[PDB]
């Protein structure tokens, strides 16, 4: 029965990034005054489809001065950490019930950024390594003001679960105390994802196409750890599918969210992300973290242990 | 049966073709793939010699335009001679390192040494230079080198 | 006869709006800062 | 026929379809044919909506758009990259300076078509082609590639 | 005249009514939500596009398309071998011999128009004194082939017998204009 | 056992993709990046120290805990007001 489960969550996952992709297109060409993919299927449903079946069937331009070694890990680690990133997930119950699932999921994001300097070192190219520097500093600075913006709000919630997340959330919204918090988490999980204005752009054919796939898998993983965090679903014991679809919703619009704003605006500077993080991110997140450090002690609103 | 139904067709005889998409030189670096060099009798009772692929197309040509060469048969050969191992050991330190893949027909012709090519006419009767493998070789086994070893001692040449 | 060219009408074209036109909406800062720390105090209660 | 042969030709309809569906080009882009392909992705045609991706990599491409005028300063710099563009990799010609060196034909430093340097797939006629016309042209593309039989050929080797 | 498109009117002081409104502004990103909710709008408009090939773009008359060769309503080719059409065009895509024909009415006995060298300019048909070569309205005619647009009066002519019902009918709506 | 099960599938799934993908078919360093490297590594360790406070926020002590987290915090303010007006920060010749 577990082995039905694994099935039938990591399936419907890549589905929603299959149609994610879709959905994009289609999101952006509306925005754009056009239309997405329609002829490929009834409604465009088969284009994602028909995507990465090409990009299964074309060839890879495999270059032989590239390590073969490095070429397989770094695709075939992105996707199984985006996998694993999913798994730890409770809606509102989880496939898997970790004691401090939330240091697992920003660990995991720690080994996708070896999976993408692995890529961009494997990619045997003088301005592929220096793109390849900049995008690890850029997610090496998002992940640490990641870090301390979810030990900050964590420390409002108690323990490093979920589940005690879904129970401070059960009353309110963690948006209305953490608000400063929620639009810099969600511009650092812009900048993990590497989503306009922070894109700042190698593999062809399968490794390409598994990079996609991971990416827009990280995209949805991205948007629902924030509804699960900051938006709290409604959630009742006597019924979760109440739960699940209010999770549901709120996900579905932060990633329409998120292809707003590639529609919306454009891309950042190199110098101009460092100084917005290092300057006015980080100082806030420090600021902040403190202020959530005195909050329990002067409000004496210190949170159970479970 | 090509002379009994066409008594003056013109037969072409050529050697083991080298050239960037030949099955002699790609096979020859495509051995490195497994674990050590598979020759039969340590490849030494074997000897060839490669001829390129542009000369042989310049001799077919020639041969099109030439009024000498109808009901000829011409043996087109390289200007070196080289054991197996010592072509092995030429292209396996060219490359730096150390449909079928092959066949018990393509291993046996590898393995059936070159003949002396005596009262044949050859390329130079049809005006061909034939260039030898250490100034065509480059441009073939670079594919294979590694990024350290993009940017060698010729095989010995025997009379036999 | 009567010569047809392509002619504007007699009472001519209308006004065309080409000055920059930004609506100016939106809320006020003092009012959006607190409303801003009305939630936060609200959510720490 | 032999049902191997329908699996096979049912097989080559599978692939041509997801090949036709899935067509991600780059457009080296030169000139006027190029201003008149971005107004083919622009919203009145819709390449995207056809299933064709704008502005993909090289890397990435299927099909190489020649739009302007090919010169000698820059025909090794085409092939290099038709060069780094994968195996399944087609050429749509568009403009007669593409096509047969067009208005530049006489020129001591324009290449006399693209066709001396790639192998051209698709010639799209017109000086500029309407952006009409070059999404004609790539719908015939399309049946093109729908047409061939890969696997049948394979098949009957 | 003259307008100043960043200058602006001797200084707005620094109010602390202001000063709230720019903090407001760069801490709460309002103009990024304003950017947001049009972008939004047009989410919610109509598309601009058209359902090709089914769905046409508009056109006018005066298209240049392909060109073709007319006829009288009798039958006889309008062409009279007068050379004008490659006098006068630019790209030196139209070669054209000729003789007198058995009857010795003056006929081409080649003209051939290369649509790789071609320019679509209408010069042609603007110094034809007797509208025989026109650049009719065909555009979807691309070929998988270069020598498939190396066209000579064969095919030039078959061009004009299959499009005679559409050509006409242009010239007669806009020769009035030239 | 449950996220062993888990975490294999992941990778013969990952692993599978790829084969399927191979077999269907058929200098100038900078001293600025490094910098920002060696700052996340210090900002990860006081990362590192700070997040026991969850169970930290529950000791008898509290007035204790507050002051060495606000000390820490504060270290963390003054070594980034640092490297700010020394000019790590930025990237400028
Ligand atoms: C789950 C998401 C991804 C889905 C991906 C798609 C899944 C379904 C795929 C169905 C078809 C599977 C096999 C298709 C392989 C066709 C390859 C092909 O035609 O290559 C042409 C070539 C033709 O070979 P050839 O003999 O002409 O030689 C090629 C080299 N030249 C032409 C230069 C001489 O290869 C084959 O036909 C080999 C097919 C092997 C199939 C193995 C299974
Ligand atoms: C979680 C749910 C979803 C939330 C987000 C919803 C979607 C919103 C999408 C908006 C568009 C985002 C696209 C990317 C934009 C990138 C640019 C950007 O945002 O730059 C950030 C900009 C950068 O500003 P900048 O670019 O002008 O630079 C500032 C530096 N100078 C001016 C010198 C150049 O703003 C910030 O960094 C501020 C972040 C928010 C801080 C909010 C603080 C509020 C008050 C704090 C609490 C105070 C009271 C404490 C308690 C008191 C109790 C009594
Ligand atoms: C989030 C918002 C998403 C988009 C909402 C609709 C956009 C259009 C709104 C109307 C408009 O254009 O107003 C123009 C106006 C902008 O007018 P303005 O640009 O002229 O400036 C206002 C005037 N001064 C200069 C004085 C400041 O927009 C606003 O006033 C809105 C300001 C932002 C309000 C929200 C701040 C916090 C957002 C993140 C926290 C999470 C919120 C909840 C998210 C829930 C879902 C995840
Ligand atoms: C291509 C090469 C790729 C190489 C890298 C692969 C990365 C894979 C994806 C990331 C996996 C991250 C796993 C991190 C470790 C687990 C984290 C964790 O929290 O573990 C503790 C947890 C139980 O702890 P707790 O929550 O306290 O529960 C007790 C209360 N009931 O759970 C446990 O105690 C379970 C202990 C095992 C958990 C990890 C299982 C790993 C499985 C092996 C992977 C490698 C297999 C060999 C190679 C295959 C081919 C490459
Ligand atoms: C994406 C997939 C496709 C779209 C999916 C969602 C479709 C939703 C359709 C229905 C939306 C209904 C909105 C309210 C309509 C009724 C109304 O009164 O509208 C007008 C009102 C603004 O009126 P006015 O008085 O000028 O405003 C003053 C201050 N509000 O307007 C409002 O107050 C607007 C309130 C809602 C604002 C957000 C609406 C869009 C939500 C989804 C965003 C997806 C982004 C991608
Ligand atoms: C213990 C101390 C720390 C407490 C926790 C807060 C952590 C903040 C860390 C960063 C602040 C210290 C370093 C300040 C600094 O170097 O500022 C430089 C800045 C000009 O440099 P520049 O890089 O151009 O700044 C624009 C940003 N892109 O200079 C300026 O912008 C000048 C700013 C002057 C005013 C500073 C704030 C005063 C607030 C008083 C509040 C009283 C109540
Ligand atoms: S064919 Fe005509 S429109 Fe196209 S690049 Fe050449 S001159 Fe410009
Ligand atoms: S339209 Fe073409 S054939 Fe006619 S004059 Fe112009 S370039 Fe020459
Ligand atoms: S201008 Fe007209 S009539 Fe004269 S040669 Fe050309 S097509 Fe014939």
């Amino acid at each position: 029965m577990f082995f039905i489960n694994i099935l039938t969550l990591l399936v419907p996952i890549l589905i929603a990034m299959a149609f994610l992709t879709l959905v994009e297109r289609k999101i952006l060409g509306y925005m754009q005054l056009r239309k997405g993919p329609n002829i490929v299927g009834p409604y465009g449903i088969l284009q994602p489809f028909a995507d990465a079946m090409k990009l299964f069937m074309k060839e890879p331009m495999r270059p032989l001065t590239t390590s073969m070694s490095l070429f397989i890990i770094a695709p075939t680690l992105s996707l199984t950490l985006a996998l694993s990133l999913w798994v730890p997930l409770p809606m509102p119950h989880p496939l898997i019930n970790l004691n401090l699932g939330i240091l697992f999921i920003l660990a995991t994001s720690s080994l996708s950024v070896y999976s993408i300097l692995w890529s961009g070192w494997a990619s045997n190219s003088k301005y592929s390594l220096f793109g390849a520097l900049r995008a690890v500093a850029q997610t090496i600075s998002y992940e640490v003001t990641m870090a301390i913006i979810l030990l900050s709000v964590l420390l409002m919630n108690g323990s490093y679960s979920l589940q005690t997340l879904i129970t401070t959330q059960e009353h309110m919204w963690l948006l209305l105390p953490a608000w400063p918090m929620a639009m810099m988490w969600f511009i650092s999980t812009l900048a993990e994802t590497n989503r306009a204005p922070f894109d700042l752009t190698e593999y062809a054919a399968g490794p390409f196409a598994l990079f996609f796939m991971a990416e827009y898998t990280n995209i949805i993983l991205m948007n629902a750890l924030t509804t699960i965090i900051f938006l709290g679903p409604l959630y009742y014991i006597n019924l979760p599918e109440l739960y699940s679809t209010n999770f549901m919703m709120e996900a579905l619009l932060l990633s329409s969210t998120f292809l707003w704003i590639r529609a919306s605006y454009p891309r950042f500077r190199y110098d101009q992300l460092m100084h917005l993080l290092w300057k006015n991110f980080l100082p806030l997140t420090l600021a902040l973290c403190m202020w959530h450090i005195s909050l329990p002690i002067f409000t004496a609103g210190v949170p159970p242990y479970m | 049966e090509v002379r009994s139904v066409f008594p003056e067709a013109i037969i072409i005889r050529p050697s083991d073709i080298f050239g960037r998409e030949d099955r002699f030189l790609n096979h020859f670096a495509n051995y490195r793939w497994f674990l050590a060099v598979p020759l039969v009798s340590l490849g030494f009772k074997t000897v060839k010699q490669p001829v390129y692929v542009a000369d042989v197309s310049k001799g077919i040509v020639n041969a099109t335009k030439d009024p000498d060469a109808v009901g000829k048969t011409f043996a087109f050969t390289g200007p070196n001679r080289y054991l197996l191992f010592h072509l092995v050991k030429y292209i396996f330190g060219m490359t730096h390192r150390t449909e079928p893949w092959t066949t018990k027909d393509k291993v046996e012709r590898i393995h059936i040494s070159d003949v002396m090519p005596t009262d044949l006419p050859g390329l130079e009767d049809l005006g061909v230079q034939p260039t030898p493998l250490e100034l065509k070789s480059i441009e073939v086994l670079r594919r294979h080198r590694t990024y350290r070893w993009l940017s060698t001692k010729p095989a010995k040449t025997v009379n036999y | 006869s009567k010569v047809k060219q392509d002619m504007p009408p007699p009472g001519g074209y209308g006004p065309i709006d080409y000055k920059r036109n930004l609506p100016r909406r939106g809320l006020s800062g003092y009012s959006m800062f607190a409303v801003g720390i009305g939630a936060l105090i609200f959510g720490y209660w | 026929r032999s049902r191997a042969e329908y699996v096979v030709t049912k097989l080559d309809d599978l692939i041509n379809w997801a090949r036709r569906s899935s067509l991600w080009p780059m457009t080296f882009g030169l000139a006027c044919c190029a201003v008149e392909m971005m107004h083919m992705a622009a919203p009145r045609y819709d390449m995207d909506r056809f299933g064709v991706v704008f502005r993909a990599s090289p890397r990435q491409a299927d099909v190489m758009i020649v739009a302007g005028t090919l010169t000698n300063k820059m025909a090794p710099a085409l092939r290099k990259v038709y060069d780094q563009m994968p195996e399944p990799r087609y050429v749509v010609s568009m403009g007669s300076c593409a096509n047969g060196g067009g208005y530049y034909h006489y020129s001591y430093s324009v290449v006399r078509g693209c066709d001396r340097i790639v192998p051209v797939d698709i010639y799209v006629p017109g000086c500029p082609p309407t952006a009409e016309a070059l999404l004609y042209g790539i719908l015939q593309l399309q049946r093109k590639i729908k047409r061939e039989q890969k696997l049948k050929i394979w098949y009957r080797r | 005249t003259y307008k100043y498109v960043n200058k602006k009117e001797q200084e707005s002081e620094v109010d602390m009514k202001s000063a709230t409104d720019n903090a407001a502004r760069i801490l709460m990103w309002t103009e990024l939500i304003r950017g947001l909710g049009m972008t939004l709008s047009y989410l919610f408009r109509e598309p601009a596009t058209i359902n090709y090939p089914f769905e046409k773009g508009p056109l006018s008359p005066r298209f240049r398309g392909e060109h073709a060769l007319r006829r009288y309503p009798s039958g006889e080719e309008r062409c009279i071998a007068c050379k004008l059409c490659e006098a006068i065009c630019p790209a030196q895509a139209i070669t054209i011999e000729a003789e007198p024909r058995a009857d010795g009415s003056r006929r081409t006995t080649r003209y051939d128009i290369d649509m790789t060298k071609c320019i679509y300019c209408g010069f042609c048909q603007e110094a034809c004194p007797v509208d025989a070569i026109v650049e009719g309205p065909n555009f979807e005619f691309s070929t998988e082939t270069h020598e498939e647009l190396l066209y000579n009066k064969e095919k030039l002519l078959n061009n004009g017998d299959k499009w005679e019902a559409e050509i006409a009918a242009n010239i007669q709506a806009d020769y009035l204009y030239r | 056992m449950n996220l062993y099960t888990v975490i294999f599938i992941n990778i013969l799934l990952s692993l599978t993709l790829i084969l399927v993908a191979f077999w269907l078919p058929q200098l100038p360093f900078s001293m600025k990046f490094f910098l920002v490297a060696i700052t996340f590594l210090l900002f990860d360790l006081e990362i590192a120290l700070l997040l026991p406070l969850p169970w930290a926020i529950q000791t008898i002590k509290t007035s204790t805990m507050m002051i060495m987290a606000f000390i820490l915090v504060t270290i963390l303010s003054l070594g980034l007001a640092y490297e700010w007006t020394q000019k790590g920060l930025e990237w400028t010749e």
